[PDB]
């Protein structure tokens, strides 16, 4: 089992050249083939090409030769096995269609074939502005006071486009945290929320700060949860 | 294919051609000719002790496939089992990816159990069966 | 019922025969002493997982006093004497006239105020030097004591090795391989025979290489009763050795206190001697138990009832012989000590810290043991302290003349050799060359 | 079972272990690491000279073995009649009670006589029969 | 003279070339040499072409 270290969150207008990248962690990159592929809106998903880094061998798609180009570079090793190297994808004219999530894969060894995928990389070909998170504290909930247990948590208003990553206290507090799912509005942009259950019996010290962040608005708006309670949970 | 020349290459190529890592092995380009008159010098004592230590190199597997029955050939399979706790990889899986190299570093450890178990199976049981068997 | 020939390999069969040997010894000091004369620096090393395979129905006859094994430690020794200290100072230019009186006080030692000629860094400017040394290294030949040397005589003197330590380790011995030491954990011994539970060991006993005369130091100490080694014993004439059953402490000091003396012997060459003694004049003092020895004693006259008819007369010394000869010459922290083995055999009896005993100890340097007849060696003084942590591991007897019959036959220690002082350690070994081909017929044969 | 741990044991139940036997005969507890600044010494001498007389005790076996079809095993039979003269005994009868140890000083004598006769039939008159019946 | 102190002095080989020729080393048999015909080094690591 290795671990793929995929670069996300870039994103451009149509027409526009886009560049993305993937590090390679904790296995022999050389005799290990790299496989990419997207999947679009419309749940069918195209695979577009198949290199090799340690030879010149490639195979590519019809609808992915004039725009798709790839580039690999040369193995770093750690180990007498281990290694560390990278792979870059350029794409030249893209569409709406275009528009989806792209993976890359580690190879196998009847080898062609992948094995480990990455986190994954969400592109939005869209000509529309990029938009800034709207970062609000929600007020206590409307559960209980016994134990202390009860839901406290942040809402993010309007934004776009995706992906977005929400922490909370700087990758302190992961546990007992629900990620709520981000889907677009009526006017055509994101929304989420976080929610933490947390031992709060009465409102004092613990920790209430969270951790937004975003790379085409690059993000830095943190509030914690609201002291002047607005809920009867949080009280009876 | 070259002495060594197939250690890059994966278990399944390795197996392919490995003679000319036995061939090299012994005197392929370190025998030479082997050529003040005396030859008790500093070359003379360094090159017999080296002639030491390259036959019991030799002769300690060559023993082993001696009481194998593999001793014939450079392949030969053993009527052994094997017991799945010591690896738990798919046959043709470590051929084509792990290769020999780290193949070696996972079985040195019971490598003296299996040589233990690979003596009684195909020799101790199987050739002693023969006395009885032989003629019937 | 149609018998044919089956060949068979591995056969477990032996044949007695001898082979030449090997080390085997494991990591000593490692860092302050890396060499010592018997190890040197590159020496077999030991596994510490032996073959202690035991044969039940094998009563194999072990060969006491014909080993050859015992032959192989006796070369071994020697050749690695005379190689230890090639590469050292030869003594041969410092051998010349010697003047001299005694001591500043008129005997109240054994040491005499020596003055003589030897030549300095330059080989032209030669400067009169005086240094100390021990009784007996000089002989006398005419108002000034005017003598020479006892090696110009003799042989050659080097110098021995500086900070190489003379003392023994254990030293096992590791047949080569389609060879087989047979080993006897067997009880009890007559003098070579048929042994009981016959075991077969590759790497053998902690053997350590023994330098002395009339007692035993190391090694074996078979149990429950004194084993008696019989080389030989009908005929009073031949040697024989002793295994003790348990072990007697032995503590030696040498209560002289000696700086060090370097006097330059031509270019390079550096030589060694007993510098100035600090403090009282002082016999060295080994020391010994009274009642310990008594009760080690008591079996050996016991033993000696069964062996030698009835309780017939059986008391006396050392006959005769020279100094190392006669007496317990042994090696101990780098001296060679020439203690008595007279208060031993004062004891007559038939019938069947600790306490002051001592001997008649006296220091030697000029040291050519075994009778160095080409390469003579000297002894290099130890400044400060001497310790012993030794022990008493058996004891070597003689005969009493070619007396016919009678009621008289003093038994004496006379044992002068080298080879049965390893015979109390060899003595449950026995080399053998196994033969894997093997034939034996059975009703099978081969086809097309 | 033990190195000779066999010896003491009846032929049968010699036979039934013997591998252990050559396989301790070589590199075992003697081989070791076998590690002034020299190795001239009178311990390296005597480890190199007793290497040659190791091989020679196996290599003389190892040779006759390879010349009657019995090298690929520990245990291999021959086309070899015995000549009752040679041995008077029942087949089963020295198996569980002569024992091998008694056994090599019945044969020993006639042992060379025996050596002559198994290179001929089995591979003098056996291998030899092959030159013009391996291709019929 | 500087050498009656620390050494036995010996005089030198005559007609004999106290001057190097090329001496390669080989590996006994059952053994091989790795040789690093690589481009950089950092003070001993990982290699790329292992001959
Ligand atoms: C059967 O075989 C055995 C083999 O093990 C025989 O053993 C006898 O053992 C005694 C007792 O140890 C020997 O005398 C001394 O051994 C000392 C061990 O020293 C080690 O540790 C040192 C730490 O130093 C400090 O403590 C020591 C304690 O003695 C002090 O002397 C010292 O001043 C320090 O305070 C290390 O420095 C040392 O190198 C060892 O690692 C030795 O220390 C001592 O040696 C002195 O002289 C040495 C000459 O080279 C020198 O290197 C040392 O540094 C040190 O100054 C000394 O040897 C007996 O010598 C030894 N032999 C015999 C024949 O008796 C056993 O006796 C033998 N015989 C039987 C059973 O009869
Ligand atoms: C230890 O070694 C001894 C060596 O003496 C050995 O025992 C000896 O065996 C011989 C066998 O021939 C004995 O010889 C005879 O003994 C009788 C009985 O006493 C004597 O009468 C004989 O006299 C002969 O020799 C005389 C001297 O030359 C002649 O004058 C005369 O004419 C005869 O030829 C003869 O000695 C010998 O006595 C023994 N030794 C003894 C009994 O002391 C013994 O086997 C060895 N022991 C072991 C295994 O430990
Ligand atoms: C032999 O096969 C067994 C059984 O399949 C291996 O034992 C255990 O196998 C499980 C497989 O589910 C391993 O779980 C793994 O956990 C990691 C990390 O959470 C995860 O990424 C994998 O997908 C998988 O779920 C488990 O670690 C493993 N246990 C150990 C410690 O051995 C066994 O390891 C195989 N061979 C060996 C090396 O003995
Ligand atoms: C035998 O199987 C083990 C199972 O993993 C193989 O590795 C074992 O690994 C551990 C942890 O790495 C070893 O511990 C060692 O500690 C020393 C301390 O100095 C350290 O220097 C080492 O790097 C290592 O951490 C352990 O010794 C090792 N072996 C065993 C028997 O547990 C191992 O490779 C297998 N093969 C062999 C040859 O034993
Ligand atoms: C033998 O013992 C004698 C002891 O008498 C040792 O030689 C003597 O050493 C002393 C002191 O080391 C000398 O005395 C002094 O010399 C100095 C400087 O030269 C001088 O200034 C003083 O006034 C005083 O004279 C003494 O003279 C000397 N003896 C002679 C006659 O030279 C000798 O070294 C010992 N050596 C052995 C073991 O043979
Ligand atoms: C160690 O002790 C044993 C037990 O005493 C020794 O065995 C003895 O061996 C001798 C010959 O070496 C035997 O002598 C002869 O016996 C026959 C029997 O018929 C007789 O006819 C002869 O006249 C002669 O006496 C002796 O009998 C035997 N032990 C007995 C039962 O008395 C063994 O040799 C000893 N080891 C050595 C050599 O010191
Ligand atoms: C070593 O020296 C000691 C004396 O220092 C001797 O010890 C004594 O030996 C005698 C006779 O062998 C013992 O005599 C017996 O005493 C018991 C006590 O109940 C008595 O019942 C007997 O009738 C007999 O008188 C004595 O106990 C023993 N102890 C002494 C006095 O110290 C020893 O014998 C000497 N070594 C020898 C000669 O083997
Ligand atoms: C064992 O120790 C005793 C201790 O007294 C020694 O005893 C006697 O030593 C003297 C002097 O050497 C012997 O004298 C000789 O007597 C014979 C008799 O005919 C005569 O012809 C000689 O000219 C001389 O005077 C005396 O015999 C001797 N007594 C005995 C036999 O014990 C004894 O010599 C020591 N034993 C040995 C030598 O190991
Ligand atoms: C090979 O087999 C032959 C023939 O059976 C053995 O030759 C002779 O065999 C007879 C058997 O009746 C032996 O006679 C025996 O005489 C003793 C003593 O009187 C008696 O106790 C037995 O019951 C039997 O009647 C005869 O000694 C034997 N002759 C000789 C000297 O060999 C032959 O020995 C066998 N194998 C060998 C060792 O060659
Ligand atoms: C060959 O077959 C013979 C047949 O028995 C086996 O033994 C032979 O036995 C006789 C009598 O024991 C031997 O005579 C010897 O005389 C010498 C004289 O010094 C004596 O030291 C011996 O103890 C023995 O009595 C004879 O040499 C011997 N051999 C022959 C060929 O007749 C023999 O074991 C068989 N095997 C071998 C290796 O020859
Ligand atoms: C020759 O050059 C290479 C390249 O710089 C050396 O590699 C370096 O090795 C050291 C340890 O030997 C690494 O240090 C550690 O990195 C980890 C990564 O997580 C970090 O957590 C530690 O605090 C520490 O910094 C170092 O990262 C690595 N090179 C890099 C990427 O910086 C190699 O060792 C050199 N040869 C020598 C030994 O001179
Ligand atoms: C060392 O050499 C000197 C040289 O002077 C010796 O001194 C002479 O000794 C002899 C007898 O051995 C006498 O006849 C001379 O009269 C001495 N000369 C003096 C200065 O009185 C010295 O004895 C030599 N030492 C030894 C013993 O080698
Ligand atoms: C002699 O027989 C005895 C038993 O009668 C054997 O003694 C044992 O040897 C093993 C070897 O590992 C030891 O672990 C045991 O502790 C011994 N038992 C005791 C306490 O006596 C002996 O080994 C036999 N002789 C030989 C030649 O080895
Ligand atoms: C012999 O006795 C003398 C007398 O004490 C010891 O001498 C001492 O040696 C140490 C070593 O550095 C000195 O620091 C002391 O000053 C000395 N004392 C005197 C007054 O001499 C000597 O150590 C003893 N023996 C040996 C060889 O160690
Ligand atoms: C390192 O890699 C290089 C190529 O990248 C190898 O270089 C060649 O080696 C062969 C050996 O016969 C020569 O004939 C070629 O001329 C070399 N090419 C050139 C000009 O670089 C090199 O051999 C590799 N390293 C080792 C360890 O040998
Ligand atoms: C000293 O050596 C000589 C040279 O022959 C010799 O005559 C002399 O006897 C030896 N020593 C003795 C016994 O005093
Ligand atoms: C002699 O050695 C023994 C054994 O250690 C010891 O008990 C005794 O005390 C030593 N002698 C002295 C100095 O008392
Ligand atoms: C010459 O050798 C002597 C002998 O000890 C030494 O004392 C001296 O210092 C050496 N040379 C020097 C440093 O002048």
């Amino acid at each position: 089992e290795g671990q793929l270290v995929q670069s996300g969150a870039e994103l451009k207008k149509p027409g526009a050249s886009v560049k993305i990248s993937c590090k390679t962690s904790g296995y022999r990159f050389n005799f290990y083939h790299i496989n990419w592929i997207r999947q679009t809106a419309g749940r069918g998903p195209e695979w577009m090409g198949w290199i090799s880094p340690y030879s010149g061998d490639k195979n590519l798609a019809p609808a992915f030769q004039d725009r798709v180009i790839m580039t690999t570079d040369t193995e770093v090793p750690v180990t007498s096995f281990t290694s560390t190297g990278a792979a870059y994808m350029e794409i030249r004219n893209l569409k709406f269609d275009d528009t989806g999530t792209y993976f890359c894969a580690k190879g196998l060894l009847s080898t062609w074939l992948p094995y480990l995928w990455g986190q994954g990389t969400l592109l939005t070909v869209s000509s529309a502005s990029t938009k800034g998170p709207s970062v609000f504290p929600l007020a206590p909930s409307s559960k209980s006071t016994s134990g202390g247990t009860a839901a406290l948590g942040c809402l993010v208003k309007d934004y776009f486009p995706e992906p977005v990553t929400v922490s909370w206290n700087s990758g302190a507090l992961t546990s007992g945290v629900h990620t709520f799912p981000a889907v677009l509005q009526s006017s055509g942009l994101y929304s989420l929320s976080s929610v933490v259950t947390v031992p709060s019996s009465s409102l004092g010290t613990q920790t209430y700060i969270c951790n937004v962040n975003h790379k085409p608005s690059n993000t830095k708006v943190d509030k914690r949860v609201e002291p002047k309670s607005c809920d009867k949970g949080l009280e009876v | 294919l070259g002495f060594l020349g197939a250690a890059g290459s994966t278990m399944g190529a390795a197996s392919m051609a490995l003679t000319v890592q036995a061939r090299l092995l012994l005197s392929g380009i370190v025998q030479q000719q082997n050529n003040h008159m005396l030859q008790l010098t500093v070359w003379g004592i360094k090159q017999l002790q080296a002639r030491v230590l390259a036959v019991e190199r030799y002769l300690r597997d060559q023993q082993l496939l001696g009481i194998w029955g593999c001793s014939g050939k450079i392949i030969c399979c053993t009527n052994v089992p094997w017991n799945d706790s010591w690896s738990n990889k798919t046959i043709n899986e470590i051929w084509d990816n792990m290769t020999w190299m780290q193949w070696e570093k996972e079985i040195d450890n019971y490598t003296q159990h299996i040589y233990t178990l690979l003596e009684v199976s195909q020799i101790q049981q199987e050739k002693n069966e023969q006395e009885l068997l032989e003629l019937d | 019922a149609k018998k044919w020939v089956t060949v068979y390999y591995g056969v477990p069969v032996w044949k007695e025969a001898t082979t030449t040997l090997f080390c085997a010894s494991d990591a000593k000091a490692y860092d302050t002493e890396v060499h010592n004369v018997w190890a040197t620096h590159a020496c077999v090393p030991t596994d510490p997982n032996p073959q202690e395979i035991v044969l039940g129905n094998v009563t194999e006859n072990f060969n006491m006093w014909k080993n050859n094994m015992v032959e192989q430690m006796h070369e071994d020794i020697i050749s690695l004497w005379d190689q230890s200290l090639k590469p050292c100072v030869k003594l041969t230019p410092l051998c010349v006239t010697l003047n001299c009186n005694n001591v500043n006080t008129n005997n109240t030692g054994e040491m005499k105020n020596c003055s003589f000629n030897v030549t300095t860094s330059i080989r032209d400017k030669i400067k009169k030097e005086y240094a100390l040394f021990y009784k007996l290294d000089v002989v006398p030949l005419e108002n000034i004591t005017n003598y020479r040397l006892i090696n110009c005589n003799t042989s050659v003197i080097t110098q021995a090795c500086p900070k190489v330590s003379f003392e023994p380790i254990p030293i096992h011995y590791c047949a080569p391989a389609g060879f087989a030491i047979l080993k006897c954990n067997s009880k009890t011994f007559n003098g070579s025979g048929p042994c009981t539970n016959v075991s077969t060991v590759q790497c053998t006993h902690g053997i350590r290489p023994v330098v002395s005369t009339q007692l035993l130091l190391n090694g074996s100490l078979a149990e429950e009763e004194i084993v008696i080694r019989s080389e030989n014993i009908t005929d009073n004439a031949k040697t024989i050795i002793v295994q003790l059953n348990e072990a007697v402490e032995i503590n030696c000091t040498r209560p002289n206190n000696n700086t060090r003396k370097s006097i330059h012997i031509g270019p390079g060459r550096a030589f060694y001697a007993t510098g100035d003694i600090i403090g009282n004049i002082r016999q060295a003092h080994c020391n010994i138990s009274k009642a310990r020895w008594n009760e080690t004693l008591g079996q050996i006259v016991a033993k000696l009832e069964e062996q030698f008819p009835n309780k017939t007369i059986i008391f006396n010394h050392s006959s005769g012989g020279d100094p190392e000869i006669v007496t317990h010459s042994f090696n101990c922290g780098g001296e060679f000590f020439y203690c008595n083995t007279t208060p031993l055999f004062n004891s007559t009896w038939n019938n069947t810290g600790e306490q002051n005993i001592t001997l008649q100890c006296r220091i030697k340097q000029i040291i050519n043991m075994w009778q160095g007849v080409g390469k003579a060696m000297y002894a290099p003084p130890i400044r400060g302290q001497i310790r012993c942590s030794s022990n008493i591991t058996g004891l070597l007897l003689t005969r009493d003349g070619g007396r016919d019959q009678n009621g008289t036959e003093t038994f004496r220690p006379g044992g002068g050799n080298m080879r049965d002082n390893w015979r109390s350690e060899l003595y449950k070994y026995k080399v053998v060359k196994i033969e894997p081909l093997g034939i034996a017929p059975t009703a099978c044969k081969r086809r097309v």
